[PDB]
RNA sequence: ACUCUGGUUUCUCUUCAGAUCGCAUAAAUCUUUCGCACUAAAGAUUUCCGUGGAGAGGAACAACUCUGAGUCCAAUUUUUUGAGGCCUUGCUUUGGCAAGGCUA
């Protein structure tokens, strides 16, 4: 599936199914779509941003995602 | 080719400090013992947050892994050659 | 290839396990399966009303488990 | 950190983040006999966690055998610390450090050095050897140091390619190995939960030369990964012992289904690997590329063509892969030092585990107090400045920081051993290049640069203005006792300094090396046998001091005792003629010595127990049993102290302020001996009047002390006085024809075959004998010479014996280079020492 | 060590009064006698009656099959 | 796959057989390269045999420490080839004859 | 499974005997059919294919949802679709009104 | 599972090579050492027998094996659903958001 190894270390948004907001750089994916994203923040509606680092979120709850930020240095 | 690479990360954060949220938006927080393909995580000292704010301490838990939303993993697993 | 999950240390143990619906229930472990359908002895009930309610052999879905603590000390 | 290193599979970033977490460490020791495949093992494991780092096609890059003289003798000299990242069979990683010792029986005290830092063993027993020496040894010694035990059966291709056996006949041959292994760990011990099997995963079958390395599971997990369906962990627990498969039921049963059936082992893991070596080694042109479609293996041309050795390690490399047996036997069975911490301190600590900081060190908490211990120092090559080497059991060393650094001598009230150090660097060891860091958390090795000044052999570093009541840990206590003995002598006596530092160095390198100045000026070094002084002379000659030095012949060390009671009660009194005491002396019953140096009895014993123990298994009245006053020169010294003094006769008060002080003066008479300067052995010592002056004035202080040793000489010169030499265990491994020449070899130097006997499914036999210590010099060179080299054998000190002959007596006439007859070997003996000491000529016997 | 599935079977060899909760709907319990089960935990119960916790009404179905997927766990009488 | 083949104790054998046997490639060697009979007088001094048989091995293994000690790396240089630079003149041809008349030819050249 | 035969077509004897022939039924005679999905909206039109998931593939479709004010039913047109399988509570063909 | 490199052999030339450059082992010269130098040792230099690496040119047949690259899963655990509907408060960006209580 390279639609999405085409878009590993860039930094993602993905969309949760309660609503939740995940940025953070996409690193690792699999077959049931568990996401594993480093440095990572959460997004939530008031704003507010909680730093919470190394995500593995289980496929689940992903709904859809986004990149907001190209690859760091 | 069969075995995803987060379960392998998952694997590797045996041992450390994990902080766990399931589906009923309850927090646990504690040392992973063990984990399995499947998201099922033996996970031991908790400090478990409800949804109303309540923190209370657990020292077992086995949690069954079609119920987690997502797992927080320590930062060093960053550096596993897995991830690389 | 479906393994059964590790409750083997769970075993003989006095649990709390939680449901789906806000439920909650308290046993003993006597045996599982690689859905991790889980068999109780000496269950109570004790719904959110606060009245413990025991009924004894018992035989739970996986699907609506949520997470199994034991009571005692493993 | 910052420092250039090969590139690894891993990076050192998870290294050091994995040294924090005291539960993915394991501190593993190497040992086993000689040249059993110990070294490739840690290659073997640095190539697959090195991509760079490779093992030449026709040269065994051995990578820590570093030393010059290591790589040129081929045999391990000195332990060498790994610390590697190795993946395990679930894909986890943890970060192992790995002790690789010496198997040279003459090189016990490395091992002891690796073992007292260590919290699991892996012992390495050849497939075709088999039990040897040096594993019974390190299995005892392993065992008593309260050390985990697991077992990598080595070099199992000998099995197929040199001796050939039919598979069933293999399996025997290592099932036979292992229940020896078990048998001797339970002669031992005496709890039962260290036993080793396969089945529990303690057993790892192993070919370092082919990069083979499997265990029960590891073999399941590679089967599962061929075929999806089959769970491995239960595939493990039926594929050694007496259970066959039934194909017709696909079930595995106990018993044999029919006739003809093969074991679980034999199906499913021998066959296979026999038939891989077989197709590999016969059949590479014709039908090896099928087999290895067969297997998932696919081979470059290029790769095809390399020559039969290397094509086989290839092809075993890919077949197997990273050697994830061995981790999950070191990670099951090997204690982690969060968990081996409360026995290391239990077994290590001078303080005991009930110690307030024997309980902060017992959690192997990283933020408490520092207590780094450290049993090994190291070299740099320009051997000026050494480098320590120990782990760090509690709180966490930083470069930098100041230290203070305990001795051997310091207790709690003689606080002057004791000095302040500044730490200068922290290096993480690995075999050949160091990995410099800025903190070692504990639980962790570390090479500690500015703690080398005030040290010799083991230290304790803690922290300065803290921990005051900060004790030592046990001085290391070796398998053998150095008896061979060498004088030294610079060529020009004025550079005797250069000497002196060049002997403080080697005493600092070897931890059993012992070099003393004798009364006469004399330097003296004590070694365990003939490779050890001599690679202890290399370096004193090269490395540490530049200058020539002369050796002296080969020596041993006596020791001094008796045979029958003093005839007339010796009685000697004080300058003062108040102070008299009168004692005799007799020889110990027959294995009492043995059970004394063994700490099978101590004198912190109440005198309850002390007594009850003597009574009941030497026949000893409680008078006597409970009237044991000291233990011989040391604490656990071979020589017993017992006063027969009447309540009547003395008053037991009085007696009591002198016992105190002949206690002193009998330690330090056994220490020194009347004969030739030697230690006294197997000797009781009975007093039987002790008139005590009443005015303290009288006695106490430097009267009554040199009157005890007096009469301690006089009444051990009553009693016919023998010498005594240190006997050594040789076992000779030889064919069946070589026989005869070993017995041949060991009838002219006074030795005594006890058993020659053959190794299980080997064509050798193995020859145990008796040789005493100095008829022993060049022992291994006429056997392997006699024997066209086809004989090998290894010596190590056993027991105390007799010299034939009566040191005491005038009437031997000895020429000055002739062989002396037996029956007065003991005159020439005791003489030749005195001179050699710079003592008079004879003993003055008298009263 | 009992089985789940075992469980089910002698369940259906007692006839025991077998009540199942429901997923999710904590209301609404189900009593009955059980028949029998498939891999799959779909279940045949003879006289059931719906058991509400606000209204408690035991309306009896008849026989019926509750699914799988909507059982949570099995109590006797 | 049946446990041995035909060839498999042969090829066992073939483990332990010294050099070259022990290969399966390698690279040609001169004629004048290969001492035959090198590793028969390294073998210990043969008891029984007269002395003149034993002082030949000690004088053969005398020579052949001598070689192996005061062996000198062979230096570098550039490659240049004096049968090369012969045929690239004119003065010199080539042919094809049988030994023993260029022997002939070879001796009466020198006479 | 008992049957992992390759030529497996018995999910289309599922579309000619088995429950989901009755999507088939619109997919050869061409009615008008009313899906009930999991939103509580309710959606008309006509199915061209799907499989055992009994996600379909609809054209000319007039989707309508109630919404509170209290409840008046909305309709929107869309010309051609496409429904996933596990979002339905039920599938009905048109009755016959004649 | 489809497409594009790389070939091998042979002749010649150039450069580097302290690598057992050679799994073999010569000769000469100089110096030192002792004898008293074929019957002797050390050090250094040179010449010979003849090599590997790379690069360059010539000419003979194989061209895609190999080395690479570009090109069967709806019934718990993930992707064929427990989904959607009611009530209160703060702010309403008057669309509703946030939390809780619910019914299914
Ligand atoms: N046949 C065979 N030989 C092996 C194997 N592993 C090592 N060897 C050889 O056996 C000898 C053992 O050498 P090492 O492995 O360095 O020895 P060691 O076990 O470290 O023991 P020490 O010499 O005391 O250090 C060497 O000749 C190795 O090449 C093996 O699996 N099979």
């Amino acid at each position: 599936s390279s639609k999405m190894l085409q878009h590993i270390d860039y930094r993602m948004r993905c969309i949760l199914q309660d609503g939740r907001i995940f940025i953070g750089t996409f690193k690792a994916f699999d077959k049931h779509m568990n996401l594993i994203l480093c440095d990572c923040d959460e997004f939530r509606k008031r704003e507010e941003k909680r730093v919470l680092g190394l995500v593995l979120l289980r496929g689940e709850n992903l709904v859809s995602m986004t990149v907001e930020g190209p690859p760091p240095k | 080719m069969s075995i995803g690479v987060p379960i392998k990360v998952l694997h590797e954060a045996e041992g450390h400090i994990v902080t766990c949220e399931t589906n009923t938006g309850e927090v646990y927080r504690g040392k992973l013992i063990e984990a399995e393909d499947n998201m099922n995580c033996q996970m031991s000292n908790i400090t478990v947050t409800y949804r109303d704010g309540r923190v209370a301490q657990l020292e077992q838990v086995y949690i069954r892994g079609s119920k987690i939303r997502f797992l927080i993993l320590p930062d060093m697993l960053k550096n596993a050659p897995m991830l690389k | 290839k479906a393994h059964p999950p590790e409750l083997k240390k769970f075993m003989d143990k006095k649990l709390s396990l939680k449901l789906n619906g806000g439920r909650h229930v308290q046993g003993i472990l006597r045996g599982f399966d690689p859905f991790m359908n889980l068999v109780i002895d000496e269950c109570v009930e004790m719904a959110t009303s606060g009245q413990q309610n025991n009924i004894g052999m018992v035989v739970i879905r996986g699907n609506s488990i949520i997470m199994l603590e034991a009571l005692e000390r493993v | 950190m910052e420092q250039t290193l090969p590139v690894t599979v891993y990076e050192m970033d998870f290294l050091a983040d994995l040294m924090d977490n005291s539960e993915l460490i394991r501190n593993v020791t190497l040992c086993g006999h000689l040249h059993h495949g110990k070294t490739c093992f840690v290659d073997c494991l640095i190539e697959q966690t090195h991509p760079e780092i490779r093992k030449r096609y026709d040269q065994d890059l051995c990578y820590t055998d570093i030393l010059f003289t290591e790589q040129e003798r081929g045999v391990g000299i000195k332990s060498t610390p790994v610390t590697v990242v190795l993946p395990d069979t679930k894909g986890k990683s943890y970060l192992f450090n790995i002790m690789d010792t010496p198997g040279h029986v003459n090189f016990s005290d490395e091992v002891t050095a690796g073992l007292r830092i260590s919290d699991g063993v892996v012992l390495f027993i050849d497939a075709a050897e088999g039990v040897m020496l040096n594993t019974e040894r390190l299995i005892k010694h392993a065992v008593q140091e309260r050390l985990a035990v697991t077992v990598c059966i080595n070099k199992i291709d000998r099995l197929i390619l040199e001796l050939k056996l039919p598979p069933t006949d293999a399996y025997y041959k290592l099932r036979h190995i292992v229940d020896e292994v078990n048998g001797l760990i339970s002669m031992y011990s005496t709890d039962e939960n260290l036993i080793l099997s396969p089945l529990l995963g303690n057993v790892c079958f192993s070919s370092s030369q082919y990069s083979i390395c499997f265990t029960l599971g590891s073999f399941a997990k590679i089967y599962a990964d061929t075929f999806g369906d089959i769970n491995y962990q239960e595939f493990a627990k039926r594929l050694w012992g007496d259970i066959y498969f039934n194909p017709k039921t696909r079930k595995f049963t106990k018993k044999a289904p029919t006739s003809s059936s093969q074991r679980s082992f034999v199906e499913f893991i021998l066959e296979p690997l026999y038939k891989i070596l077989a197709q590999v080694v016969g059949d590479v042109d014709t039908s090896l590329p099928r087999t290895l479609d067969e297997l998932g293996i696919h081979l470059t041309k290029e790769e095809l063509k390399l020559n039969i050795r290397p094509l086989l390690r290839l092809v075993c490399k890919k077949f197997f892969g990273e050697f994830t047996g061995f981790v999950d036997m070191c990670v099951q069975h090997i204690p982690s030092p969060k968990v081996g911490a409360k026995p290391k301190i239990e077994h290590t600590y001078t303080g005991g585990v009930d110690s307030d900081l024997g309980e902060a060190m017992s959690d192997c908490d990283p933020d408490g107090p520092l207590m780094c211990h450290t049993t090994k120092m190291y070299s740099t090559d320009d051997g000026v400045q050494f480098h320590a080497f120990g782990r760090v059991l509690s709180g966490t060393i930083h470069a930098g920081q100041p230290v203070k650094v305990l001795g051997e001598n310091y207790t709690l009230e003689d606080e002057e051993d004791s000095q302040i150090c500044t730490v200068g660097r922290l290096w993480i060891s690995v075999a050949r290049y160091h990995i410099e860091v800025n903190r070692v958390p504990a639980g962790n090795w570390v090479l500690i640069e500015g703690v080398d000044q005030p040290i010799v052999k083991t230290a304790t570093i803690t922290e300065p203005r803290g921990n005051e009541e900060a004790q030592i840990f046990r001085p290391l206590k070796f398998n053998t006792t150095s008896v061979i003995k060498i004088a030294v002598e610079p060529v020009n006596p004025s550079e005797l300094p250069k000497m002196l530092d060049g002997l403080r160095k080697v005493n600092k390198s070897y931890p059993s090396l012992t070099t003393k100045v004798e009364e006469s000026g004399e330097h003296v070094i004590l070694g365990t046998g003939e490779l050890y002084l001599d690679c202890v002379m290399h370096d004193l000659r090269k490395m540490y001091s530049e200058i020539d030095i002369k050796v002296a012949d080969p020596v041993v060390t006596f020791c001094e005792t008796v045979v029958e009671t003093s005839s007339l009660k010796c009685f000697a009194e004080t300058p003062n003629k108040k102070n008299k005491i009168t004692m005799i002396a007799e020889p110990l019953e027959k294995g009492l010595a043995e059970d004394i140096e063994n700490e099978v009895v101590q004198i912190t014993w109440n005198r309850k127990k002390l007594g009850e123990f003597f009574q009941t298994k030497y026949d000893w009245d409680l008078l006597a049993a409970r009237s044991i006053w000291a233990f011989g020169p040391d604490a656990t010294g071979p020589n017993i102290l017992v006063d027969d003094t009447l309540p009547s006769e003395v008053d037991k008060a009085l007696l009591g302020s002198v016992k105190d002080s002949i206690v002193q003066g009998f330690q330090w008479g056994t220490r020194e001996g009347p004969l030739c300067d030697e230690l006294i052995r197997n000797v009781k010592f009975k007093i039987l009047d002790a008139v005590v002056a009443q005015e303290p004035l009288h006695r106490g202080g430097g009267q009554i002390i040199p009157t005890a040793r007096r009469v301690v000489y006089s009444a051990f010169l009553m009693a016919t006085p023998r010498l005594m030499e240190p006997y050594y265990f040789v076992e000779v491994q030889a064919p069946a024809d070589c026989v005869s020449a070993v017995y041949t070899v060991l009838a002219r130097r006074r030795g005594h075959v006890t058993q020659d006997a053959p190794i299980p499914g080997s064509p050798l036999y193995t020859i145990k004998a008796f040789i005493p210590a100095i008829d022993s010099f060049g022992f291994e060179t006429d056997l392997r010479t006699h024997t066209q080299g086809q004989a090998f054998s290894l010596s190590v000190f056993h027991h105390w014996q007799i010299v034939p002959g009566d040191p005491l007596d005038k009437s031997i006439v000895i020429r000055p280079l002739e062989p002396q007859p037996a029956p007065h070997l003991a005159r020439e003996f005791m003489i030749k020492t005195r001179r050699r000491k710079g003592l008079s000529e004879d003993v003055s016997i008298s009263k | 060590m009992v089985q789940p599935i075992n469980l089910i079977f002698r369940y259906l060899q007692n006839r025991s009064r077998i009540q199942v909760w429901l997923y999710e709907q904590v209301n609404m319990r189900i009593e009955g006698c059980i028949i029998g089960f498939d891999e799959y935990m779909n279940l045949v119960l003879d006289d059931a009656e719906e058991i509400h916790s606000k209204t408690k009404s035991r309306k009896q179905l008849g026989r019926i099959m509750l699914k799988g997927d909507n059982i949570t766990l099995l109590q006797s009488v | 796959t049946p446990l041995y083949t035909d060839n498999t104790a042969n090829g066992i054998a073939l483990l332990w057989a010294p050099r070259p046997f022990n290969l399966r490639s390698g690279r040609t060697r001169r004629a004048l390269d290969i001492p035959l009979v090198k590793n028969w007088y390294r073998e210990h001094c043969p008891a029984g045999q007269p002395v003149k048989v034993r002082v030949s091995y000690q004088k053969l293994l005398k020579y052949y420490v001598l070689n192996a000690l005061k062996h000198r790396p062979p230096k570098a240089q550039k490659k240049r080839y004096l049968f090369r630079s012969f045929k690239a003149t004119k003065f010199f041809q080539s042919t094809k004859l049988d030994w023993v008349e260029v022997g002939l030819q070879v001796c009466r050249q020198g006479y | 499974e008992m049957t992992p035969e390759e030529l497996q077509k018995r999910e289309e004897e599922e579309f000619n005997t088995g429950p989901l022939s009755v999507l088939t039924q619109s997919v050869k005679n061409n009615t008008q059919v009313l899906i009930n999905c999991r939103n509580n909206k309710k959606l008309l039109g006509r199915v061209k294919a799907f499989d055992r998931h009994c996600n379909m593939v609809l054209e000319n479709v007039k989707e309508m949802w109630t919404e509170v004010s209290k409840p008046v039913n909305k309709d929107r047109y869309i010309s051609k679709m496409f429904l996933r399988g596990d979002s339905v509570i039920v599938v009905l063909r048109n009755p016959l009104i004649a």
